[PDB]
RNA sequence: AAGCCUCCCGGUGGAUGGCUCGGCUCGGGCACCGAAGAAGGGCGCGGCAAGCAGCGAAAUGCUCGGGUGAGGCGCAAG
RNA sequence: CCCGAACGGAAACAUCUUAGUAGGGGGAGGAAAAGAAAUCAAUUGAGAUCCCCUGAGUAGGGGCGACCGAAAGGGGGACAGC
RNA sequence: AGCAAACUAAGUACCGUGAGGGAAAGCUGAAAAGAACCCCGGAAGGGGGAGUGCAAAGAGCCUGAAACCGGGUGGUUAUAC
RNA sequence: CCUUUCGUCUUGAAACACGGGCCGGGGAGUUCACAUCAGUGGCGAGCUUAAGGAGAUUAUCUCCGAAGGCAUAGGGAAACCAAGUGCCCGCAGCCUAGUUUCUAGGCGAGGGGCAGGGUCUGUCAGGGCCUGAAGCCACUGAUGUGAGGCUAGAAACCGGGCG
RNA sequence: CGCCGAAGAAGGGGGGAGUGGGUCACUCGGCGUAAGGUUGGGUGGCAAAAGGGGAACAACCCAGACCUGGGUUAAGGCCCCA
RNA sequence: GGGUCUACUGAGAUCCUCUGGUAGGGGGGCGCUGUGAUGGGGUAGAAGGUGGGUCGUGAGAUCCACUGGACCCGUCACA
């Protein structure tokens, strides 16, 4: 409403007009999972494929060094897993 | 409500005050006291469809409890 | 006890009828009170001598607020059973035998009071 | 709105120890902002055999280092199991009144 | 399975089709009646006599002389209330407050209806 | 801790009931449940959508004056207006309106216990004013109870442990309830009576007692507040059997 | 002299209050008729008969079985 | 199953929407329609159609304005195929 | 009010040349026991008196408010709101 | 003794403005859905069952049914990347002795301020956003939005018929 | 300095509004000679403020109505109305 | 309004203080009709109407005489 409610545009209505880029229609779905949450399956070898998780997010901090094989993860998680004693298996398949 | 004749008003001196009790068409007698239960409701004016009884009409046995109120 | 009547008689209550009840019969028989929510209306403006608008300040004293006019406490009854729960005793309350109770039940009902020393108004 | 919940409030204010009274207005606070605690925080700010009073409910997320006994008005059935296996103790406010150690304990802190 | 709304029920009794009118006639027999008949209740027919238990004229025995089948009430002789002119009109008393005293065994078609009610032999 | 009673009326065992019966009698939740399920049985009412609308009525326009007001009239007579005769209502109720008050399954369940426990306190049972000569409430019947068919023998049992008073108390059917309901089926009102819960249904006693006023037979794995708190004043007198209790204890 | 006001009484209107063989919603059942003449109308028909309803010049009902079981001759008492 | 509206909305209004509804014409039955993939989707899988709940105001369309608006899959019902 | 429709006919009377629009209107008590009979008038379920019946508010029939008007009760008026 | 007639529109305008003969009966912020809040309760890193099935004295009821949706991580268009700790002031409460009566000091939840971290962008400073572990469900309530949308009120236009 | 403050609380967040035609008096302007005109700055009512005086009165002065009662006072007035 | 006591959840004592009023917000209370109940009860002597006492600031409640001639309230919760 350019005429009288145009004030709502500049405070509460940014982007209410026009378009902003396109989207990718084939961006692969990512099952991101938090390391903090992982102290459970779900309340030794562990893999997230059976739980369907793809990328191991940084999460919090683990408590026990275990066997971790997943699709992918972040860098900071990897050293953390190595730090405690666990290991990261960057297998591209189950 | 008086038209049911389930009440009877009392004439005393036929003056400007009247007394009322509940009469019993049963009990089959003129001397039956129990067919009459004395109340205490003096009334200023004689009601329209009222049924009137004379004080002397009462059985002599019941005059006793009444004349004192007269 | 002597301080029972010494505010009601001087503090003469006001009928508090509806604003402009006098003119139109369509109000008088209504015989109640309302709060005039107008603008040009008078009593809402508090102009002198117009049965002034009701306000909370005209209460009765809490020592007797809602006391029976005989000084006792007014509590009603509806059947024989309610009598046993008379509070404390016959010394501070009075009873109003039902406005609708039947006499063939009243005759026994009334006798239950004076034997307990109660006070009965609608005798 | 629980008859018990109001009833205890009548008793909590009665007791004189300064900790109990503070519970009431946290309790009388709105329900929608009522006190509540998740486990993971209390483990991070406590010592061994600490007594802590929770003005609300305790939620079961986090792990426990050392057994500690807590006093509250509401628990999560899972959360309690985390507490017992950790060796602590649970204690209702209502039951907590009858304890002179609750009267004269030591090292008590209040969190939310 | 039939309904229980008051309205529908009353419709049946205000609209009773003809071959169901016995329903508002059957009245209680006496013990002596059932003693040799083995039956509690039965529909009224003419030529009979009855006794009464309710009303200002309780305790009468007469004869079944008049009936209102469509709406269900009867009358008996020797019981009238004089009109202004002086001719009698029949007092109307419902079967609901009566006890039968005797019946007519001269039909052979009312008889078998008695029989079929599992009464013992004869 | 409660005693055990027979078909005759002599105490012969004693057990402490499962911890449910001690529960606080949380009134508030009960009503918020006793109401909730009761919402289900409101067959959606509604005024006719096309009531009074069967007209072509219209205003006579303005400046007529003789048409005093923009009231709408049909070629000679006024109708269709919300304010006047016969036309459609201001805001007619329709079946589209919501009726039920949903409760979570868990939320319903934990509430149900309260009424069950409510049957334990001798204070609360008299709070509803149920009259009963039994020294101990509630009352447990040895599980041979499930094998009665003749209805009359039921009475002596309620005579045995001395419950006949509330039977008579229900027997004071309050004549006729006021209002139109007398011509809408609900021609009476009756005080609720003793409640019996049995372990299994289809037992002979399940149907055998539906004659005594105020009483009902409902299976333990089924019974809820709608039987324990008729009126949201829980504490109605209740009866149980040993076998039934175990069926309860499993929650 | 008018009255004025209030009240008692009466009539003039019938709201209130009560009662309901009526409708309204729901759910569940059931769910095509027609050239062998439909549905829809128009006419007639009873002792004394106007409307409705039913009936079709075989007009308040024709026959045959089945049930029913003492009165019937509708709405609606002569 | 063919033909096919304006009123309003966009604070105006013409594209758009209101909308294949109001309505016209034809033709049935107690249900009608449809019904055996030139279907999907995608790691080599499922297996008629229909309706119900979701998917979902998602995808996507339009003075990018009001607004319009799927499919796939999953979960239910009966699941008949010649 | 409840669909217009609960009533002697309701899409009926009717307003319209027409497509069409579209009404109003329930209660005698249980039993008519409907006031026989006597006087007035010609008559009127009209008057009066009697009678039925718990009750007659007995045909215009349950209960019966006001706006209204009439008789009466109680005050009260032609130097004055 | 003191006293401009009701309501409304209205700076006041109400008294030369409007609508107001009397009485009685009728008569106007409701429904749904969504969004958001409050209050209330149940459960809790989950919540929640819908649609739906089975049994039942049969629409009440009990069990089953996560189907799904919201939260549980954000940034950017994407390719992708992808955190949750560390300092300090400091409330209530607690402990300390005095309690002289107590900011006397510590502990300090919460909270506040500096931080830090993830992210895109900028060649660094920076700049934008996210990050300090709690929401979901249910009832009632309120308001906005869309549906006739408090009630009533127009010339209009169109379709199809009838003169 | 003075006042409010942990009985009743600087900042922060949140739910719900109506309000966008003012007028007049005094005072300092402008326009216009003027105007119960218009248009500005400040203050005050009124609007939504009764009560007493000015004869009656939205705005002028006194003065902010929980109620009843007693008393003393204000702006004004004190020959009669009173 | 704010600073002590009892009560299967509202009732008391004491102290200070605050007291015009539309647009608007908020707190609390009576009535109407139905549902569930309900120590409960009330009815051929109800309901309602008329007039009049008494309670309550009021909202209204409640009562007495008569009329009527067959069904009607109190409390809680709900719509």
């Amino acid at each position: 409403m350019h005429k009288e409610k145009w004030s709502w545009t500049v405070k509460f209505g940014e982007g209410w007009y026009g378009k902003h880029g396109f989207r990718n229609p084939t961006s692969k779905l990512v099952n991101a999972i938090g390391l903090r949450k992982l102290q459970e399956y779900i309340d030794k070898v562990v893999d997230l494929a059976k739980y369907g998780y793809d990328k191991l997010l940084g999460g919090g901090n683990l408590r026990l060094p275990l066997v971790i094989k997943v699709a992918k993860a972040t860098e900071k998680a990897k050293e953390r897993v190595k730090e405690i004693g666990g290991e990261i298996i960057l297998t591209s398949s189950e | 409500m008086l038209k049911h004749q389930k009440y009877v008003y009392v004439d005393i001196g036929d003056q400007k005050k009247f007394l009322k009790v509940r009469f019993l068409k049963s009990r089959s007698e003129n001397n039956n006291p129990e067919a009459y239960v004395i109340l205490d409701k003096i009334s200023i004016k004689l009601p329209r469809n009222a049924k009137v009884i004379k004080y002397e009409d009462l059985p002599a046995e019941v005059k006793d409890k009444l004349k004192l109120k007269l | 006890k002597p301080a029972k009547k010494n505010m009601k008689s001087p503090g003469k209550a006001i009928k508090f009828l509806r604003f402009d009840w006098d003119k139109y019969y369509r109000i008088g028989r209504q015989e109640r009170w309302r709060k005039p929510r107008g603008i040009d209306n008078a009593i809402r403006l508090e102009l002198k001598g117009y049965q002034p608008k009701v306000k909370i300040g005209y209460r009765t004293d809490k020592q007797i607020r809602g006391l029976h006019p005989s000084g006792l406490r007014p509590i009603l009854v509806k059947s024989v059973k309610d009598l046993e729960a008379f509070a404390k005793g016959k010394q501070d309350v009075i009873i109003i035998i039902s406005s609708t109770i039947g006499l063939r039940k009243r005759i026994e009902l009334i006798k239950k009071a004076e034997e307990l020393g109660l006070k009965i108004a609608n005798r | 709105t629980n008859i018990m919940l109001r009833k205890l409030i009548t008793s909590l204010k009665k007791q004189d120890k300064a900790i109990w009274v503070r519970v009431a207005e946290e309790l009388e606070a709105p329900r929608r902002k009522r006190a509540y605690i998740n486990i993971y925080k209390i483990n991070r700010y406590s010592k061994a055999n600490d007594i802590i009073v929770v003005p609300g409910k305790v939620l079961g997320v986090g792990n426990l280092d050392h057994p500690v006994t807590v006093v509250a008005l509401s628990f999560s059935k899972p959360a309690k199991e985390k507490i017992l296996r950790s060796g602590g103790k649970v204690m209702s406010l209502y039951k907590a009144i009858q304890e002179l150690n609750d009267f004269k304990g030591k090292t008590v802190r209040l969190m939310k | 399975m039939i309904s229980s709304k008051p309205s529908k029920q009353r419709k049946l009794v205000y609209n009773l089709p003809n071959h169901l009118r016995y329903k508002l006639l059957t009245a209680r027999l006496s013990e002596d009646l059932e003693k040799q008949y083995g039956i509690k209740r039965i529909s009224i027919r003419k030529g009979d006599s009855v006794k009464l238990m309710r009303g200002s004229q309780v305790g009468y025995e007469g004869k079944v002389v008049e009936v209102d089948r469509k709406r269900g009430r009867v009358a008996i002789e020797g019981l009238t209330k004089k009109k202004a002119d002086g001719t009698p009109v029949y007092v109307w008393v419902h079967a609901s407050k009566v006890i039968i005293t005797k019946l007519d065994t001269g039909d052979k078609e009312r008889m078998d209806a008695i029989e079929r009610k599992r009464k013992m032999r004869e | 801790k409660v005693s055990v009673l027979d078909l005759k009326g002599n105490q012969l065992e004693e057990i402490e009931l499962p911890l449910f019966f001690s529960y606080p009698v949380r009134k508030d939740l009960i009503r918020r449940v006793f109401l909730s399920e009761f919402t289900k049985s409101l067959q959606p009412k509604g005024r006719d959508p096309l009531a009074g609308k069967r007209t072509s009525a219209l205003s006579f326009g303005i400046n007529l004056g003789i048409a005093r007001v923009p009231r709408v009239k049909g070629s000679g007579e006024a109708a269709l207006a919300p304010n006047t005769v016969g036309g459609r209502l201001a805001f007619p109720p329709t079946t589209e309106k919501r009726l039920v008050e949903e409760v979570n399954l868990k939320e319903k369940k934990l509430g149900i216990i309260s009424a069950l426990a409510a049957t334990a306190d001798p204070n609360f049972v008299k709070a509803r004013g149920h009259r009963f000569t039994s020294n101990n409430v509630p009352i447990i019947l040895v599980d041979d109870f499930e094998n009665i068919s003749k209805a009359k023998e039921i009475m002596d049992i309620l005579k045995s442990i001395g419950v006949v008073d509330d039977i008579k108390r229900v027997k004071e059917s309050k004549g006729v309830r006021a209002g139109k309901g007398k011509m809408r089926g609900r021609r009476y009102q009756i005080a609720k009576g003793p409640l019996i819960v049995v372990s299994n249904h289809k037992s002979p006693v399940v149907e055998s007692a539906s004659n005594i006023p105020g009483v009902n037979v409902v299976s333990a794995n089924l019974v809820s507040v709608i039987h324990l708190a008729p009126g949201g004043h829980p504490g109605r007198l209740t009866i149980y059997t040993k076998s039934s209790i175990n069926i309860l204890r499993q929650r």
